[PDB]
Order: C-alpha cells, then sequence, then structure tokens
C-alpha cells in the first residue's frame, strides 16, 4: 500500500547513470543542468558546497561529476565556416578550401 | 546469518548429577531450537526438537528451556553413557547455523 | 560537429529499501494475523 | 532593549555557482549595512521575517538550541535544532510546549514529544558564532560562519561570508522564532529585507567585499558601474520622480 503524498515524499526509486565519456563532444545531464560540449579535466578550484561555474557572461563552463568529485570542464562542440578558394574557373578547375 | 555461543565448555562431573548447559543467542529466536547428540565414531543423533520438547526414544533425565535468547539444556541425573558431544542448532532463519558444542566426561 | 554519445551522470544509489528481506521469509505469518511493515525515507527499486 | 550598528555583516552565499575574478550583481534577502540590531542580554519569543541573522558572542554551552513555529499549539508543527555535544536534532513535530522553555531531558519536552513527522542529525567569547535561518518554498536554509575575535562588545569590523549548512524540506510554515537558552550571555539579532548586492568574487571563488546599492549615492554609483572604484566625473545613476 502506498501511502499518498500528504506530507513531501521521502521514498522512490533511483536515478541511473552512464559512463564519463571525456574529450569527446556529448549530450550531458549531471544532477539536472543539461547541454552539449567537449568534457576535459580541469585544474579550477571550486569551494567544497559549490557545484557548478558560470562566467563573466553567465554561461555554465564547469561542472563537478556528482559521484566522483572532480572539477571538469565544458567547451564547445567546434564550429566555424567553409571557404572555397579558386583562381577562377577561366584557368583551371582546381580548388581549395 | 545467527552467531549463536555454546558458553559452556568441556565439563566434569560425577555420575549421577545435576548438569545444565547454556547455548545464548545473536537475537531473539522463538523457540526454534534443536539439541544433537554426538559420540566419537557415529553419525549425529537427533535429541531435541523445539527448544522444550522430548524426542521419542530418549531417557527423561534430558529436558530443555529458555524463550528468546536463554536456551538451556538440563540433565537431572549424570549416567556413564551420558558422557558426549552436545551440539546446538537453530532454523530461524534460513541460513541453519549449528553450535560450538560442549565436550563432557 | 554533431554530438555522437549521450552521458548522464547522479549520486552514488544508497540507503536501499528492504522489502527483499520481506519477500524471503523462512516463517510466514498466518492469514488472520497479518503484519504491517513500513517502508520509509530509502531508494526503492521496484524493477526487481 | 539596546540597539547595536552592524558593520557590514550578514552576507552569505546565495547560490552554489564557482565564480572567478567577477563583480556580480546579486538581488535577494540580505541584512542592510550600517543597521540597527536588538541587542539581548542574559529570551522571549520574536517574528521571523523572510529569514533572520543571529550573532552570539559565547562558546561554552549556553547557546545550543532554537525553536520555529507559527501559532504554536498541539496542533501546529514546530522546528528543534537544539545541540548537543556530539550531534543535532531536527525534530518538525506538531506539539505545545509550556510558556519559558529552556535546558536543565529538557524543561518543554514533557509533553513535546507529539505526532512528530521529520528526523536529522547531522552535525556535532573567543569565537563570534554567526547564523542565518531562512524559510521559503517549503525549504529551511541555514548558513553558519565561526570567527575568532576579541576585545568586542558590537560586532568587530571586517568582512566574512555565511557558507551554507543545510537545506532541509520541512514544507511547513514558520513565523515565530525563540531560542532555547541552557538554564542551568549576549546575543543579536537581525531582519534581513529584498536588497541588491555587488559581491567581489576572488581569484578561488570567495567573497571578499560586498556593496549595499541603495546606502548612499557612491554605493549608487558604484552598483550601476558595475565596479568598486570610480574616477572624477559625473554619472547619470536613478530617476527622480
Ligand atoms: C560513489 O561511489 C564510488 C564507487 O564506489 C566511490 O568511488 C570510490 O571511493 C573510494 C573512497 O575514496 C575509493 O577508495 C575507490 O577507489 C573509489 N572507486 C573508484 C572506482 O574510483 C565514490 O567515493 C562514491 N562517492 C560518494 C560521494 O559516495
Amino acid at each position: 500500500s502506498f501511502e499518498l503524498l500528504h506530507a513531501p515524499a521521502t521514498v522512490c526509486g533511483p536515478k541511473k547513470s552512464t559512463n564519463l565519456v571525456k574529450n569527446k563532444c556529448v549530450n550531458f545531464n549531471f544532477n539536472g543542468l543539461t547541454g552539449t560540449g567537449v568534457l576535459t579535466e580541469s585544474n579550477k578550484k571550486f569551494l567544497p558546497f559549490q557545484q557548478f561555474g558560470r562566467d563573466i557572461a553567465d554561461t555554465t563552463d564547469a561542472v563537478r561529476d556528482p559521484q566522483t568529485l572532480e572539477i571538469l570542464d565544458i567547451t564547445p562542440c567546434s564550429f566555424g565556416g567553409v571557404s572555397v578558394i579558386t583562381p577562377g574557373t577561366n584557368t583551371s578547375n582546381q580548388v581549395a578550401v | 546469518d545467527i552467531q549463536m555461543t555454546q558458553s559452556p565448555s568441556t565439563l566434569s562431573a560425577s555420575v549421577g548429577d545435576r548438569v545444565t548447559i547454556t547455548c545464548r543467542a545473536s537475537q531473539s529466536i522463538s523457540s526454534w531450537l534443536a539439541w544433537y547428540q554426538q559420540k566419537p565414531g557415529k553419525a549425529p543423533k537427533l535429541l531435541i526438537y523445539k527448544a522444550s520438547s522430548l524426542e521419542s526414544g530418549v531417557p527423561s533425565r534430558f529436558s530443555g528451556s529458555g524463550s528468546g535468547t536463554e536456551f538451556t539444556l538440563t540433565i537431572t541425573s549424570l549416567q556413564p553413557d551420558d558422557f558426549a558431544t552436545y551440539y546446538c542448532q537453530q532454523y530461524d532463519s534460513f541460513s541453519w547455523t549449528f553450535g560450538q558444542g560442549t565436550k563432557l566426561e | 560537429v554533431q554530438p555522437t554519445e549521450s552521458i548522464v551522470r547522479f549520486p552514488n544509489i544508497t540507503n536501499l529499501c528492504p522489502f527483499g528481506e520481506v519477500f524471503n521469509a523462512t516463517r510466514f505469518a498466518s492469514v488472520y494475523a497479518w503484519n504491517r511493515k513500513r517502508i520509509s525515507n530509502c531508494v526503492a527499486d521496484y524493477s526487481v | 532593549p539596546a540597539y547595536t550598528n552592524s558593520f557590514t555583516r550578514g552576507v552569505y552565499y546565495p547560490d552554489k555557482v564557482f565564480r572567478s575574478s567577477v563583480l556580480h550583481s546579486t538581488q535577494d534577502l540580505f541584512l542592510p549595512f550600517f543597521s540597527n540590531v536588538t541587542w539581548f542580554h542574559a529570551n522571549p519569543v520574536l517574528p521571523f521575517n523572510d529569514g533572520v541573522y543571529f550573532a552570539s558572542t559565547e562558546k561554552s554551552n549556553i547557546i545550543r538550541g532554537w525553536i520555529f513555529g507559527t501559532t504554536l499549539d498541539s496542533k501546529t508543527q514546530s522546528l528543534l535544532i537544539v545541540n548537543n555535544a556530539t550531534n543535532v536534532v531536527i525534530k518538525v513535530c506538531e506539539f505545545q510546549f509550556c510558556n519559558d522553555p529552556f535546558l536543565g531531558m529538557e524543561s518543554g519536552v514533557y509533553s513535546s514529544a507529539n505526532n512528530c513527522t521529520f528526523e536529522y542529525v547531522s552535525q556535532p567569547f573567543k569565537n563570534l558564532r554567526e547564523f542565518v535561518f531562512k524559510n521559503i518554498d517549503g525549504y529551511f536554509k541555514i548558513y553558519s560562519k565561526h570567527t575568532p575575535i576579541n576585545l568586542v562588545r558590537d560586532l568587530p569590523q571586517g568582512f566574512s561570508a555565511l557558507e551554507p549548512l543545510v537545506d532541509l524540506p520541512i514544507g511547513i510554515n514558520i513565523t515565530r522564532f525563540q531560542t532555547l537558552l541552557a538554564l542551568h550571555a549576549a546575543y543579536y539579532v537581525g531582519y534581513l529585507q529584498p536588497r541588491t548586492f555587488l559581491l567581489k568574487y576572488n581569484e578561488n571563488g570567495t567573497i571578499t567585499d560586498a556593496v549595499d546599492c541603495a546606502l548612499d549615492p557612491l554605493s549608487e554609483t558604484k552598483c550601476t558601474l558595475k565596479s568598486f572604484t570610480v574616477e572624477k566625473g559625473i554619472y547619470q545613476t536613478s530617476n527622480f520622480r
């Protein structure tokens, strides 16, 4: 018999988790912060009660892994533009990128 | 499991005397006890079942007592054929663990 | 660059609720004398 | 009773975010700088407005507990935070207690064991003890700090930040507050207000300074420029109406 909620609940199921892959672009959830990025080891020293780091523009740039308390750094996945360099089709059809 | 300590040990007494042995339990068990008789070179023989209950074919001198944790076996009159080994047993949980044992002579 | 894997991390699973011990019992209570066990403040895995 | 002036005290970490070498601007419940706080020496029941800042310049054993509630009767809950020599117990329990309770086995627990809900045991004049109690959105938050000070009657000159202790889901209401003196000797109480602050996180993430965004015009200028140093000139800050 599940006594329904009359006071804040204290019993429910465990929350599963995956392995910690590093140095690859991975969608990530760390105790509820969600985002996509590349996770790498960090030399930051958060105080004991501090979980995640925000920068000057208020963007999260670090998370502490919940199970092993290691500070990790979030760096955005590579993005940019592609340009084609050509000597003009009047001379050749060989290009560079 | 259940850890059950047989406090009495190798004991010496004359023939025809009161003898009492105790078999303390780690935690209380509701009189789920068995006493076993053992002789050297002989297979174990069932002696007493369900704490204080005598089995058929056993002399009346043996008697059991104790509730929860203070289980005890008492023999009013000692006999020369009574010089042998006694084994404890409990069957409250499924992990059925015996006792250390006691020696008589 | 597109993401390849997907990970989630959560604290250690600690303090499991002990309903397993009630389910496997050498002694079972009689129907008229039903016994109530209160499971409270623990992690309960109903998938087992 | 008497009043004493708080000299830039009552600042705490408002989140669990790590900021390095930043001048952050926050808006939350803080104790205004240079404010009068009542001085008590020995403790009747007191109100609880959005939280409270409690300072005690005593160490031995006298101050080891608090009680919280709105309309304390045999029906409403009550927070117990009484401290032992090696443990503390968090007992939010539905009871009432007799007038003038204290610690002599407790005086108020003669009937104060009624239909209780939640239990917790976590935490086991030379040192000043500073605490901040907050109750909001069904959550009770404790901030605490320990500082070695001497030869001060009012609060010491300096800056210190109050790290967070516990966040507990009591899920009840609290309006009255009282202390449980171990009657077998001075403390200070201040009220929080919604204020805007300019916190100065240093390299390691520790708050080093703060500015009250409404103290005086110069503080408003610093708060607008988001810097602790301004140079000669005229700066527009606010709007008069
Ligand atoms: C969460 O669980 C992990 C895995 O059991 C813990 O990691 C171990 O921690 C101990 C204690 O320091 C180490 O001796 C082991 O070497 C660790 N295991 C591994 C594989 O590294 C971790 O400490 C737990 N954390 C919390 C907060 O409970």
